């Protein structure tokens, strides 16, 4: 679907494209690694609000 | 009255706080400066984050004469 | 930026050595120099505010 859907934001853009790039190497992972940035940018959320420099956590 | 005797007082203050022990110290950015001298590079001696404050405090030891320069008009 | 806040600890103390009216100028100045590692001691992570405070010590 984000490929016939029509990404409105350079967030989405690499999402559809991540997916993709998962895809393109093999089929799973792929609807899944779309939610896991997001869930992991949700897991750094508030810590890039909390105190936290992310490049600690990202590392 | 609110002129001599408050003068008279604030002499029978400090005339108490020599006469006591007699300490002849000098202001007027004389102390202010030095005192900062000392503190402001005394204040990179102690690698803590307070150097900060300790370094920016120096120069409010220099502050109140910086006031009596203009205050004297220079 | 070592020798940005390196040098940042000297010339205030050097500024300070010359009085003048630009002796709090050059110290401001001298001063400058901490900043750009505090970004960088800020952008790579954690705590520029003490990264700093004692290396310039």
């Amino acid at each position: 679907i984000l490929k016939l859907l029509e990404v409105e934001h350079p967030a989405a853009k690499v999402l559809c494209e991540l997916a993709d790039l998962q895809d393109k190497e093999v089929g799973d992972g792929t609807t899944s690694v779309v939610i896991i940035a997001a869930e992991l940018l949700k897991n750094a959320d508030e810590l890039v609000k909390q105190k936290i420099h992310p490049t600690s956590v990202i590392s | 009255i609110e002129e001599a005797k408050r003068s008279l007082h604030d002499a029978l203050c400090v005339i108490r706080n020599l006469i006591r022990d007699n300490r002849v110290v000098y202001g007027g950015g004389a102390a202010e400066i030095s005192c900062a001298l000392a503190v402001s590079q005394e204040a990179d001696k102690c690698p803590t984050l307070e150097q900060y404050a300790m370094r920016a405090f120096a120069d409010a030891l220099e502050v109140i004469p910086m006031a009596l320069s203009e205050n004297s008009g220079m | 930026g070592a020798p940005e806040i390196e040098l940042a600890l000297r010339l205030t103390e050097y500024s300070r050595t010359l009085s003048g009216m630009e002796s709090y100028c050059v110290r401001a100045f001298a001063d400058a120099m901490e900043v750009i590692p505090s970004t960088l001691a800020e952008n790579a992570g954690l705590n520029p505010i003490s990264t700093v405070t004692e290396l310039r010590n």
